[PDB]
């Protein structure tokens, strides 16, 4: 049995912590919602 | 139950102690999250019972109490921010650049930040608060790390 629980607000934060990179792949999405890389 | 606009932890009893499977954002009166966190399932909010209304496996979305409401898109250009709720952690916000899922079908924004299983339907906004999808259905690239697509439903 699930139950949710509030954990904040929905906001931009400013000088938020600034990470990850930006790849492009090429990818594949099955019917079951599964995504795989094309090579 | 709590109808108050925000983000949502999604927990569960069934296995030992309390345990996080997901995220969800409620607006407009409407529950979001990613289908593989619930499965499809009723949801408890205190007293009340919150109903699936719409859902897709493919899409990997399902809203609660009502149809889909988020229609904020990325615009393809701008850093965007993850707030991510990580299970017995606080909310934090994360920002960067997205990258992209180039498919047969057009493409759309990815965001290459490794949380735990159980922060998927974390929201991704925009630099007006929007939300343009949820984090958590993805892929593991060749260097062993994850990058999630930025899913978005369509608001009818
Ligand atoms: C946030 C969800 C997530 C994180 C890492 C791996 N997977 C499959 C999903």
């Amino acid at each position: 049995d699930m139950y949710i629980e509030r954990a904040g607000d929905i906001t931009w934060e400013k000088d938020a912590e600034v990470t990850g990179n930006s790849p492009r792949l090429d990818v594949a999405l099955d019917e079951s919602g599964d995504f795989s890389l094309v090579e | 139950g709590e109808t108050t606009d925000g983000v949502y932890r999604v927990m569960t009893r069934r296995l030992l102690g309390s345990t996080q499977v997901g995220v969800g954002v409620m607006q407009e009166g409407v529950f979001h999250t990613m289908w593989h966190v619930t499965k499809g399932a009723a949801l408890r909010s205190g007293e009340g019972r919150l109903d699936p209304y719409w859902g897709d496996v493919k899409q990997d979305l399902v809203s609660y109490c009502g149809p889909w409401k988020l229609d904020a898109a990325w615009d393809g250009l701008s850093e965007v921010q993850l707030l991510a709720v990580p299970p017995g952690e606080r909310a934090k916000n994360i920002q960067t650049l997205p990258g992209i899922f180039k498919t047969k079908d057009g493409d759309i924004g990815a965001v290459a930040l490794d949380y735990p299983a159980g922060t998927s339907g974390s929201p991704i906004l925009d630099k007006c608060g929007r939300v343009i999808g949820l984090y958590g259905n993805g892929v593991v690239i060749k260097n062993g790390s994850y990058v999630s697509a930025i899913t978005q439903g369509k608001r009818e």
